[PDB]
């Protein structure tokens, strides 16, 4: 559904 | 132990460039397209920013997504207003150092209808002479300015986090040493500006939603913005939004 936002929050910065 | 406002200060996003070719003539469609593309990059940086806000990553992953999706335009309008207020006392919108909406650009067909809502924000920050510390507390509060009508998964923790940042705003106001009654008036004024951001954002979103939906306009939105807008349109239609207010 909100694939990109979920990816950016879940990935390590 | 560094102060909370100092932890918000260090995570201020870097200034991004639009990549706007000044040798080619201007048009509202060209500027609007470039600003949408830049906006996507600003929003990717906003995710990085939010993840470093103390307390934010303790909220349920769904609430993190929810808060960024409700507040995206509020954050962008406020951060833009601050940048515009800092560069000049004039009627300029400083979207990027290579793309400033000057008086000539403001006269381009339909440029003003969207830019005026942004001009209101910078105008108010200038009228109230908002400080750097007040602005940082206020911008974190905008991330926490709307919730779903049935609330968040970590609602108790959110209310605790929001209260902490309301208290931080109060501390920033006290630092600009004025009498107790003046500090009461300042808190009232700054929280009134925060409340008014809901209306500024509603106006921006009305135009933004229409522009995104009308494919005959050929107005491109990058993946980050298209995804937020696609998520937000049904939430507004179903009344799935509780806009938090300081006053009534
Ligand atoms: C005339 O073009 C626009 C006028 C207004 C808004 C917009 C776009 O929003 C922003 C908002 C803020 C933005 C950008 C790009 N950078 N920053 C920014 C943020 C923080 C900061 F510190 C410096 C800069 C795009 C929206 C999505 N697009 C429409 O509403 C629509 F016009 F396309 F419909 C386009």
């Amino acid at each position: 559904e909100n694939a990109l936002l979920r990816y950016l929050l879940d990935k390590d910065d | 132990t560094p102060t909370l406002v100092s932890l918000l200060e260090v995570i201020e996003p870097e200034v991004l460039y639009a990549g706007y070719d000044s040798s080619v003539p201007d048009s509202t469609w060209r500027i609007m397209t470039t600003l949408n593309m830049l906006g996507g990059r600003q929003m990717i940086a906003a995710v990085k920013w939010a993840k470093a806000i103390p307390g934010f990553r303790n909220l349920h992953l769904d609430d993190q997504m929810t808060l960024l999706q409700y507040s995206w335009m509020s954050l962008m309008a406020f951060a833009l207003g601050w940048r515009s207020y800092r560069q000049s006392s004039a009627n300029l919108l400083c979207f990027a150092p290579d793309l400033i909406i000057n008086e000539q650009r403001m006269t381009l067909p339909d440029m003003y209808d969207q830019c005026k809502h942004m001009l209101y924000v910078s105008s108010e920050l200038h009228r109230l002479q908002v400080s750097y510390e007040e602005y940082l507390c206020m911008k974190t509060l905008l991330l926490l300015s709307s919730v779903p009508k049935d609330g968040l998964k970590s609602q108790a923790l959110f209310d605790e986090i929001r209260m902490t940042y309301i208290k931080e705003l109060g501390k920033a106001i006290v630092k600009r040493e004025g009498n107790s009654s003046q500090n009461s008036q300042r808190f009232y004024q700054l929280t009134k500006l925060l409340d008014s951001m809901h209306e500024v954002v509603e106006n921006l979103l009305n135009y933004c939603f229409q522009t995104f939906l009308d494919k005959t306009m050929s107005i491109e939105f990058p993946e980050m913005l298209a995804e937020i807008i696609t998520n937000q349109i049904p939430k507004y239609s179903n009344g799935n939004i509780k806009k938090l207010l300081f006053h009534q």
